[PDB]
DNA sequence: CGGAAATCATAACCACAATCTTTTT
DNA sequence: GAAAAAGATTGTGGTTATGATTTCC
């Protein structure tokens, strides 16, 4: 619908935790509106910025500029590197 | 990955938004992955506190609240100065209900 | 297999009146469906050649149906023990065509002790495990 | 979905056709669609076999009984051959 | 329309309580 | 005959390999 499929979510957060560890459906479906969340955070405050600049279309660095302003910029640099090895 | 298509969706759905680059869903795929992991790493530090194996709807609760910039996820379970960030994280929770 | 078994057992499901599937039969169904549409486009190639044609296309499978009595019950798609007596076999397409529209593909739950327990037990990599 | 996957049908197909044939999207969405049909068809009537039996699994008899009477007889003695030499 | 590549959907896997079918009483 | 125990066989869901569809040309 208008989540990323749980099954996916599950996928990724098991790489983050022990083998030993297992998970709640409902942390599964948690976790999963959380990251649609992040999706409309980060794409509102980029759609923003383009919309001050007259242009129509957001492109990375727009989504990369959102990130850091909003306190994820943790994620930029390796964004970056992942961008380009996937040839931009 | 997680899917282009239903990234590019969940970006379209907000009215404003208009045209997409091809790059941006790529781009996002492997942002939600590191957000998703770091939301699970500090979620699971709950838990030990707690000493259980099992990662549950509580534990992502307490990352949302100790960690500052998940701010904006505080309805789902009831650079920037501190407060511009703030400023901007409820522009955006008042357009959510729209 | 060369068409998924579980698919079959869905379209069969799609009965309302089906309760449970042996194991055999969607694996014969599988079959039997490869030997219908081994005939099907057969007698449809027929009439693509009639008409000089090296493609195969709607009207020609349309052509086979309607040449092809057993295939009667099929007539909707391109509008425009013994073997039942033609007449008796007529009813019962009749009959089909009437049930057809009842037809639900969504997915329905027939037996919830069963799901009661599936979904309280151990499993290994989402597989069950003893 | 309703369907058994259209590619899957296509490579039945292309068994009965010659090397030089082509097959238009139509003609497979066709096919695709009287397989289907073909399904619900038997299995109908297979069904009524077994309320008046008052049985409630469908098994491979019933079909096979079910393609007797409604015309597919053509089939039956190739299947049961199947049914054995696949069952081991 | 077929084919290659990229993208994405899902059928098969697992085993046992529930339920169906046969044999006993 | 009817009831009941024995014996036989399926439906059920979380994960991921498998391959189905979507996109190009």
């Amino acid at each position: 619908d208008r989540f990323l499929p749980i099954a996916n979510v599950s996928r990724i957060m098991k790489k983050a935790l022990p083998a030993n560890a297992k998970i709640s459906k409902d942390a599964k479906e948690t976790v999963q509106e959380c990251v649609s969340e992040f999706i409309s955070f980060i794409t509102g405050e980029a759609s923003d910025k383009c919309q001050r600049e007259k242009r129509k279309t957001i492109n990375g660095d727009d989504l990369l500029w959102a990130m850091t302003t909003l306190g994820f910029e943790d994620y930029v640099e390796p964004l970056k590197v992942y961008l380009q090895k996937y040839r931009e | 990955q997680l899917p282009l298509a239903r990234i590019k969706k969940i970006m379209k759905a907000d009215e404003d938004v208009r045209m997409i680059s091809a790059e941006a869903p790529i781009l996002f795929a492997k942002a939600c992955e590191l957000f998703i992991l770091e939301l699970t790493i500090r979620s699971w530090l709950h838990a030990e506190e707690n000493k259980r194996r099992t990662l549950q709807k509580n534990d992502i609760a307490a990352a949302i609240t100790r960690t500052d910039i998940f701010d904006f996820l505080v309805d789902i379970v009831p650079q920037l100065s501190p407060m511009d960030r703030e400023a901007r994280v409820l522009r955006y929770r008042e357009k959510r209900k729209t | 297999h060369q068409l998924p078994l579980a698919r079959i057992k869905k379209i069969m499901k799609a009965d309302e009146d089906v309760r449970m599937i042996s194991a055999e039969a969607p694996i014969l169904f599988a079959k039997a469906c490869e030997l219908f549409i081994l005939e099907l486009t057969i007698r449809s190639w027929l009439h693509a050649e009639e008409n000089k044609r090296r493609t195969l296309q709607k009207n020609d499978i349309a052509a086979a149906i309607t040449r092809t009595d057993i295939f009667d019950f099929l007539v909707d798609i391109v509008p425009r023990v013994t073997q039942l007596s033609p007449m008796d076999r007529e009813a019962r397409v009749l009959r089909y065509r009437e049930k057809r529209k009842t037809r639900k593909f969504e997915k329905t739950i027939r037996y919830a002790s069963r799901k009661a327990y599936a979904e309280i037990r151990p499993r290994v990599n989402g597989r069950f495990a003893k």
